[PDB]
């Protein structure tokens, strides 16, 4: 499921900004 | 932000109020030894936000601490000046209030109202996803907030659940003006958070306030689905998906929600809602918002989806725990000229 794929991903925690 | 006290007339007065403060910003309205620092509430890519107690009043606040040397290293000098100059000048119910600001040899400090209900992020991840009425309640507040900010020629540029706080009445407060900028033409900086970037940011094209309306599409999706519309293990894989811009929707999304999101998550700027002749009204008058009483939201008269549990003014139970670090202050001033206006 899309949910399962998200939960198994590395970006389920708090996300940093990008810059530069 | 301060509670509510024609729309064109309101916005005209709001602009006059903003510009006075924009032109003559507040500076140096507290100092470090006026506060006892208690606990870290959150960290982001740039700063650490601590719960603090102001000694003379007994009031709690949320103090954002930025290490000047880190700000320089990460090339955020102008952005940080933007952040403080804008935040001290704005006034809207769903924007966090800057109560004090100051600097010392080592750091910059922005002391905000403490918004005790936690990040939307934590609630969202724990419960999984929000119902459409719940998501809509939060989304309406962002729509109104962007109408306000954009009317002042501001772009916000970092909409995400990590930068949204739930207050004691269950309403939203937007925090983190780190990428906010006052701009009348287009701008070019690659900044934001990968999941929320509009395609035109990623493609280095030049962009405007329409990127905030994209980001609102991302937020509404994420609130209602429990995951973002474009996710992967690394940013570059996210960008490819954004630029592909095919969006797929959960089975449970209403037809109205899908239609709204197709119009926000729209790569074509001639078609993206928020960016057309009728401006924000294309969003406000969309079927998904048919039940939304816009003035009642502004006046905080709508029943909130939930009121966070609060056990005293210094309770931090709605925030994760963070590793603490000493707040060093050198005997030598760092970066004095760069931050003169802070
Ligand atoms: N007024 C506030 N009350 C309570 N907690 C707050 C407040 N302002 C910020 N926070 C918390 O501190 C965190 C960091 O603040 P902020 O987002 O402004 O820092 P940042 O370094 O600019 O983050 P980012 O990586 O998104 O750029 C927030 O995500 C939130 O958890
Ligand atoms: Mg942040
Ligand atoms: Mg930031």
């Amino acid at each position: 499921t899309t949910y399962a794929d998200f939960i198994a991903s590395g970006r389920t925690g708090r996300r940093n900004a990008i810059h530069d | 932000g301060n509670a509510a006290a024609s729309v064109k007339e309101f916005l005209a007065k709001a602009k006059e109020d903003f510009l006075k403060k924009w032109e003559t910003p507040s500076q140096n309205t507290a100092q470090l030894d006026q506060f006892d620092r208690i606990k870290t509430l959150g960290t982001g890519s740039f700063g650490r936000v601590m719960l603090v107690k102001h000694k003379e009043s007994g009031n709690h606040y949320a103090m954002k601490i930025l290490d000047k040397q880190k700000v320089v290293k990460l090339k955020q000098i102008e952005h940080t000046l933007n952040e403080k100059r804008i935040l001290q000048a704005v006034n809207f119910p769903f924007l966090v209030k800057l109560e004090f600001s100051f600097k010392d040899n080592s750091n910059l400090y922005m002391v905000m109202e403490y918004v005790a209900g936690g990040e939307m992020f934590s609630h969202l991840r724990r419960i999984g996803r929000f119902s459409e009425p719940h998501a809509r309640f939060y989304a309406a507040q962002i729509v109104l907030t962007f109408e306000y900010l954009h009317s002042l020629d501001l772009i916000y540029r970092d909409l995400k659940p990590e930068n949204l706080l739930i207050d004691q009445q269950g309403y939203i407060q937007v925090t983190d003006f780190g990428f906010a900028k006052r701009v009348k033409g287009r701008t070019w900086t690659l900044c934001g958070t990968p999941e929320a970037l509009a395609p035109e940011i990623i493609l280095s094209k030049g962009y405007n306030k329409a990127v905030d309306w994209w980001a609102l599409g991302v937020l509404i999706y994420e609130m209602a689905a429990g995951y973002p519309p474009f996710f992967a293990d690394q940013p570059i894989q996210i960008y490819e998906k954004i630029v592909s811009g095919k969006v797929r929707f959960p089975s449970h999304f209403s037809s109205d929600l899908k239609d709204l999101l197709r119009n926000l998550l729209q790569v074509d700027l001639t078609k993206r809602f928020g960016n057309l002749k009728n401006g924000v009204n294309d969003i406000k008058n969309h079927k998904w918002f048919a039940t939304t009483d816009w003035i009642a939201i502004y006046q905080r008269k709508v029943e909130a989806p939930f009121i966070p549990k609060f056990k005293g003014p210094g309770d931090t139970s709605n925030f994760d725990d963070y590793e603490e670090e000493e707040i060093r202050v050198s005997i030598n001033e760092k970066c004095g000229k760069e931050f003169t206006e802070f």
